[PDB]
């Protein structure tokens, strides 16, 4: 005659760190699959996207200071950018600063291309070498 | 070989690409849904907030508490003793894991917080049946959980004679305690509020509050 599940929420709201649980007060499994301390927050995702628009792809050292101060594995960025553009080889786009409007298109375009080509895995287009 | 190395890297990014995608789709955490992890350092922690909320959403206080203090060889020994445990629970059991170095001190510690020592759980490490420990005077093949009580357990919630002093499990990623402790806690308290301090990520369970700086 206690609902533990509800009890969990309100506690989780005032007690647990913002990343740990959702606004409703449910607990977000994203935080718990990633290690540490290595969590990638929505908000700093916006920052990656913003960073590409300002400094361009493969500008991580310049991009890193501005939006992530330490802040991130150089790899995590490039891997995440591969995701933004929907390709798995990001080489083609390097050194180009791309607007958020356009990252959306490239991703949209690259994926459609992958799907028809029938070479898109995990929602990322695979690129021939 | 460059070709070999170049080849692996693409294969690798794909996993990551997949995992992030699965997460996007709702892939579950190992953690049970009902657990209530909190990340803090106890020294930093104000336990008032925890008490206010617990009283607020349960109108009750913890049935059980658990500890594996990070004994210095690393929180100051004084700091753990000085934690405001007494406020945290009013009518319940406490568990605490004492390395042989701290065994006496631990005793003095629970008594300090007003507990009465009533039982000790023993944990053996099985080869899969023996443990090799570099004991100072006798080699150690167990560590042990010291249990103390305060208040009325004559209450329905705690069930007497429901658990065994000895526990039998293999050691994983030590220091990681046997699963079966949480079962044994089910015997003692069935479906009642529990707490745990110094908690690591792996050991979270439903209905269990947990505080550690690694969460
Ligand atoms: N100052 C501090 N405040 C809070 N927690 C601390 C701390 N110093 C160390 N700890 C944590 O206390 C824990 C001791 S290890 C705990 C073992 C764990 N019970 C298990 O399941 O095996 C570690 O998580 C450590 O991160």
């Amino acid at each position: 005659p206690l609902d533990f599940t509800q009890y969990a929420k309100n506690m989780r709201k005032d007690l647990s760190n913002q990343d740990i649980c959702l606004e409703d007060g449910a607990l977000n499994h994203s935080y718990f699959l990633t290690k540490k301390g290595q969590y990638w927050t929505p908000l700093n995702q916006k920052a990656l996207q913003r960073g590409i628009e300002l400094f361009g792809v493969g500008n991580w050292k310049e991009i890193n200071y501005d939006e992530f101060s330490g802040k991130a594995n150089i790899v995590e960025l490039e891997l995440r950018t591969c995701m933004i553009l929907g390709i798995n080889d990001i080489t083609e786009y390097y050194g180009k600063k791309i607007s958020e409007e356009e990252q959306e298109e490239i991703k949209k375009s690259n994926i459609a291309k992958g799907k028809k080509e029938n070479k898109l895995k995990d929602n990322i287009y695979q690129k021939l070498q | 070989l460059l070709q070999d190395i170049e080849k692996r890297i693409l294969h690798y990014k794909q996993l990551f690409f997949k995992e992030q995608n699965e997460i996007a789709n709702g892939k579950r955490s190992m953690v049970p849904d009902n657990s209530i992890p909190i990340c803090s350092d106890v020294t930093k922690l104000n336990f008032q907030a925890l008490i206010d909320a617990q009283m607020r959403h349960a109108g009750k206080m913890f049935d059980v508490i658990m500890m594996d203090p990070p004994w210095q060889l690393s929180l100051s020994d004084e700091k753990i003793q000085n934690m405001p445990i007494q406020s945290l629970q009013q009518d319940g059991f406490i568990f605490v894991w004492a390395i042989n170095a701290k065994y006496r001190v631990t005793i003095k510690m629970i008594e300090n917080w007003g507990y009465k020592l009533v039982d000790e759980i023993t944990w053996v490490k099985k080869t899969v049946k023996i443990a090799k420990g570099h004991g100072f005077y006798l080699q150690h093949a167990k560590e042990s959980c010291l249990i103390g009580v305060k208040g009325d357990v004559d209450n329905g919630r705690f069930k007497k004679n429901i658990a065994s002093d000895v526990i039998f499990s293999e050691r994983r990623g030590q220091s990681q305690k046997p699963e079966e402790i949480y079962q044994y806690i089910n015997q003692l308290c069935p479906n009642g509020n529990y707490l745990e301090i110094f908690a690591r990520r792996n050991n979270l369970h439903d209905n269990w509050v947990s505080i550690g700086n690694e969460l």
